[PDB]
């Protein structure tokens, strides 16, 4: 968890058209029950919501080109991945009405973290690399899903836990997303590297990834700007230097 | 259309307006609509509801006096 | 012996005393040292290291003594174990049982006050043909020279002074063990 | 307008506003005597949404209240429902003590098509879509089915629930708030036996951990424990009971005192 | 050993008697003082002092005897423990048994009233050569003078009369027992 | 009248005390109403 | 062509016996489409999750 799965998908989505919001997302933490799989090409005919047909399928038919992702696979019941089948292996699903969608210039990702538990879990009571990591969750990936499946899919990749350098990095990019959204509302924002290693260390906790590092950067930087802010509004038009002497986060108002 | 676009076009339709409820519509109140009906109104889509939130807010304060 | 029912959203868990006991670290070391006893503390310190390497385990011993290699084999996996073992003497340590009580971490070995602690030589014995006699007495000599070699190294008394006070049965109260150096200090209540 | 429209406080914070932001911790302990660090971290989290600093991408917050039983966890909630509404009727309650089925889980979105129920979505789905600014409860999640929280998941990472119908709800601008309780015997046989409040919140995260998946919880913006009610608490909670009762029975002129041994009895 | 199901709220676990009565804060000693019953009573009482460190804990005797060192580790863990233990005296309570009966909490300590006590020295042995039979009997009178230390600090009474009245068995009855100082007050039946 | 709340299904408590505590359910008022809930509540041996 | 034949209910099949029988399927118009000039193909690999499964604890086509 924390490593970058949806994140990736959703840079390529805005690599490709320019939004994240242009990608056909499909949580699949709703399809938990087999009879959800309606959701994804209508009610059979006869029964109701007949006319209004597959959500998926309308969706895919109204953009063609676009980026496919079934996020958290593992939540859904099994059976309900058989209808990818077909879309791996010609690129065409069928419609309840009996309309065959184009799924052959879409990219589909498929994102889970079955197995990566385990290796947290896994305890050896007698007296590692990334290869054997990849090897045993390989082996849970192919314990959770059907041979047939795992044969269309072009790439099963594993994502590596991040280390304290791209934890470090991470908080550089997270800070600059900051600065550059509070510079909208004319607040201008620096952070010294002492304060954002202290961030990263603060936020430290190597089976969580770099959530931890978004609630530090909360508890750190947001509270205190915000009660400055509400604090007689003493930050507007101002800039703000966050420093950590070597015990506290000290912040700091002066002009542009 | 984009933010950009949807601000384009409410400054090109602000002579009607201010000509309808005869008072003057700032850039500022053009982008904050744009904005702010961007964010938090999610149903419906940018120029109507761009448009809408000028209308109604026009002839409040027109009213007010 | 009891048995103890704790409830969970999950599910039940049925423990006996013992196995409660073990669920805080709590290994008892209650009965003569043979093989099963041995085998049966060896893989529960293992586990206990397993759940988690950090934490401290707690070693309670009651017991009147028993095998030499069994408790060899608990001593070695005492002091593989990356957790620190901490051992506390309820009732009576004699034998093999005082080994094991000193063989706990430093600064962290207890003794309840109007405990006993006995130390001793090995008993054995040797039957048949004189070269196995001899055989038999010189691995039970190699045997105390190695058990007392370790006491020496690990309670700070000499050699000597450690082969004259084992030659009979030696009763040591807490105050007498921890002035010997078998224990570290007496849990006043 | 736009405020009118939504229900959200978007208007600029003028002093009265600030000063009334400012003393929530005040406000929300008028109504809840304890649980000093719950309070802290629910008031700073309405303070930064009002500030502008909260992420658009992701709702005001997700916290989850564990403590044992009658120590003020949905009483929090519904002081923060007054607080930031002006009534408790206004905070959405979820019980979950019947959601004990995997299956009804089809109430919170709504059922699929072909299948009864279609017509209308998800309650949750159309109460969000009608009071984008509301506060959720989720009360006792441990009844719960262990998979129905999973629906949660891409709502405390982005915000969005979409319903069976294929309408997207935006939960950007909401509170979420779970409550879990551990019984007597629970918190009972967490402790240590062996001869000789950290330790406790310690245990009790631990085992928070062993009914929840490790990606649920890194969703959450913050898991306070709540701890247990001491005796100057209690007294001061008869005391605020009594002042209310007081009040109650002087608005139809009743006049009322109660002793302090009375208090204590 | 009849089973119980009697359980709150879902109610689907099923105890045996002492089980339950562990739950109560119900211990029974019924049986002779060995190594396997001191560390069953020892672990109970931990597990009890972990439950809960303020309420009482009720120790219920019953014993001929046995092993001096199993009635010193249960004495010691009862005092150790932060929670108080009462001891109620069923049946006969004699040799270490009696010893356990004064262990309890001052104030505390009960007895039934056709209920008997016994003291006496402990028992013991010596088999070898004349050193070995030396040692033996000064340890064997080293446990003696603790025993009867232990009995004159909680019994507040001189440790000549205890240790002239232990020479031979003296049996007491529970009356006997409370102007002797070993339990508190007799518990008249309601 | 709340006839038999023994085999009700348990989530009517739930119902009950929401009226009981609150006296409205989403709004519904019940501070009008009595809350009537009638209930139903071998010998192995010589006796 | 019918693709993976146990991906279906189970039930789903018996409106093919019919077809496998007599070459008729009746809609529900009340006509009878003739299937007797059709080739039926149904894919399946019942038994390979088995098989992939089955491990053996003690020491060919
Ligand atoms: N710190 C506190 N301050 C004020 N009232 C409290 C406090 N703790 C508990 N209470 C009172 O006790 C009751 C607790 O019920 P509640 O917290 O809703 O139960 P649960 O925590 O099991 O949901 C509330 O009605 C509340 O008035
Ligand atoms: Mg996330």
């Amino acid at each position: 968890t924390g490593v970058g799965k949806t994140e990736l998908a959703r840079a390529l989505a805005e690599s490709m058209f320019g939004d994240d919001d242009a990608m056909i997302r499909v949580d699949m933490s709703e399809f938990m029950e087999k009879h959800a799989v309606s959701r994804l090409v209508g009610a059979p005919p006869g029964y109701v919501g007949h006319d209004d047909g597959g959500q998926l399928t309308e969706k895919v038919r109204r953009k063609p080109y676009s980026v496919i992702l079934f996020d958290e696979i593992e939540k859904a019941h099994p059976d309900v991945f058989n209808i990818l089948l077909q879309v791996l292996d010609d690129g065409h699903l069928t419609d309840t009405k009996g309309r065959t969608v184009d799924f052959r210039n879409t990219i589909i990702i498929m994102t889970s973290n079955v197995g990566a538990q385990e290796l947290q879990d896994q305890r050896f009571a007698g007296f590692q690399d990334y290869e054997t990591i990849r090897k045993t969750m390989l082996k849970e990936l192919k314990n959770s899903f059907r041979p047939e499946f795992l044969n269309r899919v072009d790439d099963i990749i594993v994502f590596h836990k991040l280390t304290k350098e791209e934890l470090k990095e991470i908080v550089t990019m997270m800070v600059n997303k900051l600065t550059n959204r509070l510079s909208e509302q004319n607040i201008n924002i620096i952070v010294t590297d002492k304060a954002k290693d202290k961030i990263a260390e603060e936020g430290y906790d190597p089976e969580y990834g770099a959530r931890p590092l978004i609630r530090a950067i909360q508890k750190t930087i947001e509270d205190n700007l915000s009660e400055l802010i509400l604090d007689g509004n003493q930050i507007e038009g101002k800039k703000v230097t966050v420093d950590h002497d070597g015990k506290e986060f000290k912040y700091d108002i002066a002009e542009q | 259309p984009s933010v950009v676009d949807t601000v384009a076009i409410l400054k090109g339709l602000r002579d009607r307006y201010e000509a309808h409820h005869r008072i003057n519509i700032s850039d500022e109140a053009i982008e904050a609509a744009v904005k702010l009906s961007n964010r938090y109104v999610s149903d419906r889509f940018l120029p109507d509801k761009a448009i809408d939130l000028i209308d109604e807010a026009s002839s409040k304060v027109r009213l007010k006096s | 012996i009891p048995t103890v029912i704790e409830t969970t959203n999950r599910g039940e868990r049925a423990y006996d005393i013992y196995s409660r006991l073990l669920k805080d670290r709590i290994i008892m070391l209650g009965s003569q040292i043979d093989d099963n006893v041995a085998n049966s503390i060896v893989s529960q310190l293992l586990f206990l290291q397993a759940q988690d390497s950090e934490k401290d385990i707690y070693l309670y011993i009651n017991s009147p003594g028993g095998s030499v290699t069994a408790g060899f084999a608990i001593y070695d996996t005492i002091q593989h174990i990356k957790p620190d073992v901490q051992t506390i003497c309820i009732g009576m340590a004699a034998s093999m049982g005082s080994f094991l009580l000193a063989a706990g971490a430093k600064g962290k070995r207890f003794a309840l006050p109007n405990a006993e602690v006995m130390i001793h030589q090995p008993l054995g014995g040797a039957q048949g043909q004189a070269t196995e006699i001899e055989i038999a007495a010189n691995h039970i000599l190699k045997t105390r020279e190695k058990l007392n070699r370790i006491l020496s190294e690990r309670t700070g008394q000499s050699i000597e002074k450690i082969q004259k006070d084992t030659d009979r049965d030696n009763f040591l109260t807490a105050e007498e063990a921890k002035e010997y150096g078998l224990i570290d200090e007496v849990m006043v209540p | 307008v736009i405020a009118g429209w939504t229900g959200i406080p978007l208007t600029k914070i003028n002093e009265t506003e600030s000063e009334k932001l400012l003393s929530l911790e005040d406000t929300l302990h008028e109504r809840v005597i304890g649980q000093k660090d719950a309070v802290n971290s629910i008031s700073k989290a309405v303070r930064r949404a009002r500030a502008g600093l909260k992420d658009p991408k992701r709702p005001i917050g997700s916290f989850i209240f564990l403590g044992p039983t009658g120590v003020g966890k949905t009483e929090l909630a519904r002081a923060l429902a007054e607080s930031m509404f002006g009534d408790d009727d206004a905070m959405i309650r979820v019980d979950m003590s019947e959601f004990m089925e995997k299956h009804a889980v089809s109430r919170l979105v709504g059922a699929p098509p072909g299948y009864v129920g279609h017509d209308d979505g998800g309650q949750l789905t159309e109460k969000v879509r009608r009071k984008p600014y509301s506060v959720i409860l989720f009360d006792e999640i441990e009844k719960a089915h262990p998979d129905v929280f999973n629906i949660l998941l891409q709502v405390l990472d982005d915000g969005h629930l979409t319903d069976t119908k294929g309408r997207t709800v935006d939960f950007r601008n909401t509170i979420i708030i779970m409550t879990s309780n551990v019984g007597a015997q629970e918190l009972q046989d967490q402790r240590f036996a062996g001869f000789g409040y950290e330790t406790i919140r310690k245990t009790m995260l631990k085992e928070l951990k062993n009914s929840f998946r490790p990606e649920f919880l890194n969703r959450v913006d913050d898991i306070i424990v709540f701890h247990k009610l001491t005796k100057e608490e209690l007294k001061e909670i008869v005391t605020m009971m009594v002042n209310k009762l007081t009040n109650r029975l002087s608005e139809q002129n009743i006049n009322i005192i109660v002793t302090d041994k009375a208090k204590d009895k």
